[PDB]
């Protein structure tokens, strides 16, 4: 059996252990790192503050060609990441969706095809569709690489003035989407609450360039291109702070997404393969991983120094935190 | 009079997914957006985040400095540990 290999926690760590286990088990990515293809990515050598990639690629290389029931330690990883982001240095327990923001960010730096990142326009004479692919382009020019292959998408935004009618449209690359928890509520109704019409009124009455005046206004996500690897972050996190601990029912399979698209698709059906559990409270809680084996798809629980098989049943928990799912 | 609104709009996409409307300007640091956050919901700076097209926003950059335009939206999220 394949890549079962346990991560030690270094004093807790257990939110790095949790992500480096999804990351592992996103197949693409894995491959990128068993195959050393980023090597040809990197377009100079590292030293000791700089050999993140270098690291991350080892420490997966290692995973994958472990025997069962070995534990590695990430100990030289967790070195360059910290030296990547300084919030990552000691031993406090940190949160798995801000360590995967500033991971991924320093991969993808470190592998980006731009080299030198050129230094707007006024797209209204042309069609959405057209202005969305016009800002994808400009953001490649930018941001190019095999980890944005795999993580990247576009949201639309649009902001309808209730007064004049005009909808103002503006294209965000994203990485993840962090999804409210709405309303057994599913995972469907958190990504139609994220999407839902968004009244802006009262103190968030924007201001209407056309009308110059504020307005109530209309705001409205859609997802103008869905990326390979969908990252999903629910926002576990209560007014009255504190966790909320509510169950989200999400599919392991047939995750379907096309409702939420700016066009007609066929390509937005989603498959889970990894999820981030945090038990506990706020503060003093523990991060899991349940993922699926990207060769044998069976599913395991990451523990820290100890992988265990488990049912697909067993997936699905309170304590879901992040999902990572597939194209199907 | 009062003093000017900021010259740029964005949106945060806050806890619950409702969104609030800031009035900035792109020289504005992520700090400054952090304090007016606070002032709309309520939650300690040195809780938000913000992500951005990927990125989490850091304190002691602008806004300009991520190529944040008008009507783009910030998401809001805390920590769990
Ligand atoms: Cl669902
Ligand atoms: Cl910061
Ligand atoms: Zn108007």
């Amino acid at each position: 059996a394949q890549g079962l290999a346990g991560l030690r926690n270094l004093g807790n760590t257990c939110f790095m252990n949790s992500i480096l286990q999804c990351l592992s088990n996103t197949r693409e990515l894995r491959d990128y790192c068993l195959q050393r293809l980023y090597m040809r990515d990197l377009h100079h050598g590292s030293n000791a503050h700089t050999a993140l990639v270098e690291e991350f690629a080892k420490l997966i290389q290692t995973i994958w060609t472990s025997s069962p029931n070995d534990v590695v330690s990430p100990s030289e990883f967790k070195t360059q990441i910290q030296r990547y982001a300084p919030r990552f240095v000691g031993y406090n327990q940190q949160d798995a969706q801000e360590f995967l923001r500033f991971l991924l960010d320093g991969l993808h730096n470190e592998v980006n095809r731009v080299t030198l990142r050129p230094k707007p326009e006024n797209l209204d004479h042309l069609p959405d569709d057209e202005k969305g692919r016009q800002m994808w382009r400009k953001y490649l020019e930018r941001e190019d690489s095999r980890i944005g292959d795999l993580f990247v998408g576009q949201l639309k935004s649009s902001l309808t003035c209730t007064d004049c009618g005009y909808c103002s449209t503006v294209f965000d690359p994203f990485w993840d989407l962090s999804l409210p928890i709405a309303k057994e509520v599913t995972l469907m109704d958190c990504m139609r609450l994220f999407t839902k019409e968004d009244v802006l009124d009262g103190d968030e009455k924007p201001t209407c360039c056309r009308c110059r005046g504020r307005k109530r206004c209309i705001k409205k996500f859609s997802i103008q291109r869905f990326p390979k690897i969908l990252v999903l972050h629910l926002k576990r996190f209560s007014e009255s702070t504190s966790k909320l601990t509510t169950f989200v029912n999400f599919p392991l399979r047939d995750l379907d997404l096309r409702e939420f698209a700016s066009e007609n698709t066929n390509h937005a059906v989603y498959n889970l393969y990894a999820v981030s559990n945090h038990s506990g409270t706020t503060m003093g809680g523990h991060y899991t991983a349940y993922c699926r084996s990207p060769g044998t798809g069976e599913w395991h629980t990451f523990n820290d120094s100890s992988v265990t098989p488990m049912s697909s049943s067993q997936v699905r928990t309170s304590d879901a935190y992040l999902l990572f799912y597939e194209l199907a | 009079g009062l003093v000017p609104r900021g010259s740029m709009q964005i949106f945060v996409n806050t806890l619950s997914g409702k969104h609030i409307t800031l009035e900035v300007e792109p020289s504005d640091t992520i700090e400054n957006v952090k304090a007016k956050i606070q002032d709309k919901e309520g939650i300690p700076p040195d809780q938000q985040r913000l992500i951005f097209a990927g990125k989490q926003l850091e304190d002691g950059r602008t806004l300009s400095d991520y190529n944040i335009q008008k009507e783009s939206t910030l998401h809001l999220v805390l920590r769990l540990r």
